[PDB]
């Protein structure tokens, strides 16, 4: 085992550009369910973590001084992806405010969307979008990209929806949801139940999320995000 | 029935317009004991215990009807006279575990009323529904062991909501209670008894009388009480003792198990 | 009884002159059974494990019974015509381990008059002993649970004699057998049920009369037969089975223990 470090990352560089990287989508940052076929259909949930991943070999790619470019463009990979992330959720700014005051399931954030636009693909009907992991799991990255330097959050404007986005998961406590696998129980009624892995998720979000600026090393005291203590404690 | 968690809002139009109309008054004691009940949940969490559901509206019967015991031949204070700490303290008293000084009739009416089920019921009847080919019958109803076993599991909490539909219709509480122990009694015979099983529908209202009537003829043998008909003689009676109505109990059970095949296991060898 | 090793001399004198006299061809019988087994308990000791006494004479009159069971409705073949080879290969037969398709009472013959315990019946009856304060009293013959436990010990020897002697009375083989699967049913009960415990002198012929009579009016009223007291259709009915001779013990044990008081136990305590 005498190759270099450069050699054992290479060796997962070309995993993540070759099976990852090369999928990501170029508009949205969003990564495809369906590599092939032509589907447009991105979920919140998984696109999260191919981001993470691209994440995961940033951070082993700065303990290179001659990274030859490789980590800004995986460092970034990430905030493209989460930003695209972003960018999904103010599109329907519109359903936040709405699940903010009456959680339901025909308000809420949806967790699908168009690969190569961000557009809504499926209704509630067709597919059951309340799954507060996906919020959550964003909202646990969004913090856990940041910390490590990386600036996905750019204005005060995204401060608020973030803000009000904790506002959505400081009532998951109560709120059913379909949870990861977009099923809500084994019997596949359609009916919302209330899982530990969803309301886990969001538990660990605002613990993180508290107190945390938006905006990195370069932030004062308006890009804070607040956390009810209560609504983390129910 | 809230199987899952409303908004504010909704909870207002139950509390008040749709649920209740003979009365006003009893959403606002009915909204008492739900923060009682929020405070007991997290200050004593065992005392909740072996109830799969807290209907309150039948608490307030349990409520009142207690008072009519505590006040005896007067009179009794109303619930909606008392202050919330006495509706709390009285919560407290009537829903403490090994309820003090009451004649087995006052704890099984407790008890009876207040749903309690003991520790591992919903399991033991989950067993008790396993090697019964016929199922159960209770006061009309009917649970059968297929697709019931099919569908759920042992520790399932849907088939919780089967049984409680199962026993629901028991109109008496004491009878309730009186069908629980049976239903324990079975399953304390059943579990240590692996031989034995049923072979037709086993309808707990026909084991319910059958060790009343036995019950019967040994008082009878004592003082020839008149009553007839009357369970109170059953209730007030301990379900462990000399004869107790567990001991009546499983009498009954014997002898419905015992009417059926002694089925030889691979795994114990019969010696005769 | 030869309960040390003797000498020739000694054991010349008891076969002739003192243990039997009303036939002399008695001793030369029970002569020849007596080096048969000592032929059989040198090859093959697993058929002799069952029976701690081995009474040679209850092993002949077991012969002969055998002998009038084969020849049905005719004059059966006597023991002392049958040639030694004859004699040897009956007894095996009679010996062996496994009865396959006899009438359960022709069962019951063969393993009644043998003595032909099921293995750890001892330890078994005295579990039975230690769990019945007052003790049980046999045919006439009374085990107590003092001072009896205390100076036997759990697998020793002179325990077993003790418990075979008070079943000295069973005349009948069939009623011996009867008696020893009612103590393993008793056993198999307080075992199982270490919650409740006999509280009265235990006498097991009213258990077996009783079963008896269960047997009796069920068969009076489901096949409308005429027979009263007739011991052998009771006889007849097998252990395990829809309708059982071990399930009417069953009952009889259990309306017996229910009488008396129960008592949760520490290590499982019941849930309700
Ligand atoms: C070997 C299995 C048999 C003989 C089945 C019949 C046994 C009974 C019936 C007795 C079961 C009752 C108790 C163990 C308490
Ligand atoms: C909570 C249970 C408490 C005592 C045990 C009651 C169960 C039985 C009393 C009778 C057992 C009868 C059998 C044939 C096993």
């Amino acid at each position: 085992d005498n190759e270099t470090l450069w050699d054992k990352l290479d060796h997962y560089y070309r995993i993540v550009k070759s099976t990852l990287l090369l999928y990501q989508s170029p508009t949205t940052g969003l990564f495809p369910t369906k590599t092939c076929g032509g589907d447009q259909k991105a979920k919140i949930q998984d696109s999260l973590y191919c981001a993470a991943g691209a994440w995961a070999l940033a951070l082993a790619y700065r303990r290179i001084d001659d990274d030859k470019g490789r980590t800004h463009e995986l460092e970034h990979s990430a905030i493209k992806c989460m930003r695209g992330i972003l960018y999904c959720y103010m599109r329907q700014a519109d359903k936040v405010q709405q699940f903010k005051q009456d959680p339901r399931p025909t308000t809420c954030l949806h967790s699908v969307f168009n690969v190569h636009t961000g557009d809504e693909l499926l209704s509630y009907e067709e597919y059951g979008h309340l799954q507060i992991n996906a919020v959550s799991l964003y909202l646990l990255y969004l913090v856990e990209m940041i910390s490590s330097g990386l600036q996905i959050i750019y204005n005060t404007d995204e401060v608020s929806f973030i803000q009000n986005l904790v506002f959505c998961v400081e009532r998951v406590y109560r709120v059913p949801d379909f949870g990861v696998w977009e099923r809500g129980s084994k019997y596949n009624n359609g009916s919302t139940e209330l899982h530990s892995s969803s309301v886990g998720l969001a538990k660990a979000a605002l613990e993180a999320i508290n107190g945390f600026n938006l905006f990195g090393n370069q932030g004062c005291s308006w890009s804070v995000i607040f956390v009810d203590l209560d609504a983390h404690n129910r | 029935v809230i199987s899952n968690p409303l908004s504010p809002r909704v909870i207002q139009n139950i509390i008040y317009y749709k649920c209740n109309t003979h009365d006003e008054r009893e959403a606002v004691i009915q909204q008492e004991l739900v923060i009682h009940i929020g405070w007991i949940i997290s200050n004593n969490p065992e005392l909740f215990s072996g109830m799969l559901k807290i209907r309150i509206g039948w608490i307030i019967h349990a409520m009142e009807y207690e008072l009519q015991i505590r006040g005896g031949d007067k009179p009794a204070l109303d619930l909606y006279q008392l202050s919330p700490s006495e509706v709390k303290q009285l919560l407290l008293d009537i829903l403490q575990p090994q309820q003090n000084g009451r004649c087995w009739l006052n704890r099984r009416q407790i008890d009876g009323s207040l749903n309690r089920t003991p520790t591992g019921f919903y399991d033991r009847v989950w067993q008790i529904l396993e090697r019964t080919p016929n199922g159960i019958i209770v006061a009309g109803k009917h649970l059968p062991q297929q697709p019931t076993l099919s569908d759920m599991t042992m520790y399932e909490m849907n088939f919780s909501l089967l049984v409680e539909d199962t026993l629901g219709n028991i109109d008496q509480p004491q009878y309730r209670q009186i069908v629980v122990e049976l239903l324990m009694v079975v399953s304390i015979v059943l579990e240590r008894n692996p031989e034995l099983e049923f072979q037709d529908k086993v309808d707990l209202d026909r084991l319910v009388k059958e060790a009343f009537n036995e019950f019967q003829k040994d008082q009878s043998r004592l003082k020839e009480i008149e009553k007839q008909d009357d369970m109170t003689s059953f209730y007030n009676t301990p379900p462990l003792g000399k004869r107790g109505t567990c001991s009546y109990l499983t009498k009954a059970v014997m002898n419905l198990l015992l009417e059926g095949e002694v089925k030889p296991n691979n795994d114990d060898p019969c010696l005769i």
